[PDB]
């Protein structure tokens, strides 16, 4: 509920978001999730559920001008080690924020993940999420659609998924969402 | 009175459901800022804005 009432900030000049330009009302909200998460950290909850909360609602603050846009906070709860159900609300985020920002370190940090994670469900978790909010579709131009990212998409389709059988028909599914039916158009 | 009478006297009591409400909810947010701000002090943090 707190991470529903945020609307979208007023940033003037692309200003950095600093102490200067936080919200009077985003400052308490950020107070409170700031306890819960900390909260967390020495009394944990079922499912770690105020953990998935709070991971979505920084999310949430990232995603309007209010929190710097930085993903390493969720590159540290994804690290194999948090809640499988802090892992994938992480994983999650992190898709997001490389939808958003084009970022192509994320998506290669991704796909490594994909192709060398201990637990094959968030392997098949990563897949999904990426099928679902993908960083581009067949339609858009993006700076991310090299014949290098194909070549791994590929290869990831031929090799590399072949021990799984449910991580190669999410890979046909990404590369379907990505370049669609026919030859990937941003190629020679 | 004063020569030889005696009546015991007590103190105050706060019986309102109102104050000892916020009495326990602002020392319940007390304590646990305390708690989070020295347990982020004397460990590794994290930080939203630069050196925050």
């Amino acid at each position: 509920a707190l991470a529903n009432s945020v609307t979208p900030a007023v940033s003037v000049n692309n200003e950095v978001r600093t102490l200067d330009n936080l919200n009077p009302d985003v400052r308490l909200i950020l107070e409170e999730i700031t306890r819960f998460l900390n909260m967390e950290k020495l009394l944990p909850s079922y499912r770690h559920t105020i953990t998935v909360s709070c991971l979505r609602a920084i999310r949430v603050l990232q995603k309007n001008g209010h929190v710097p846009s930085d993903p390493a906070l969720f590159k540290s709860y994804a690290e194999y080690g948090h809640f499988v159900d802090i892992r994938i609300a992480a994983l999650e985020a992190v898709v997001d924020y490389t939808k958003v920002d084009r970022s192509y370190e994320e998506l290669q940090w991704l796909l490594n993940m994909i192709q060398n994670d201990p637990v094959p469900y968030v392997r098949h978790k990563i897949l999904n999420m990426l099928t679902k909010n993908p960083p581009f579709t067949k339609n858009m131009e993006s700076p991310l659609c090299n014949e290098a990212l194909v070549d791994q998409l590929w290869k990831l389709m031929n090799s590399g998924t072949s021990h799984d059988w449910r991580l190669r028909c999410g890979a046909v599914d990404l590369y379907f969402t990505l370049f669609g039916l026919s030859r990937p158009s941003c190629l020679p | 009175p004063h020569t030889y009478i005696k009546t015991p006297t007590y103190r105050e009591p706060v019986s309102d459901y109102q104050v000892l409400r916020e009495k326990a909810a602002s020392q319940r947010r007390d304590v646990e800022r305390a708690l989070t701000r020295f347990m982020a002090k004397t460990g590794e943090t994290q930080s939203l804005f630069k050196d925050d």
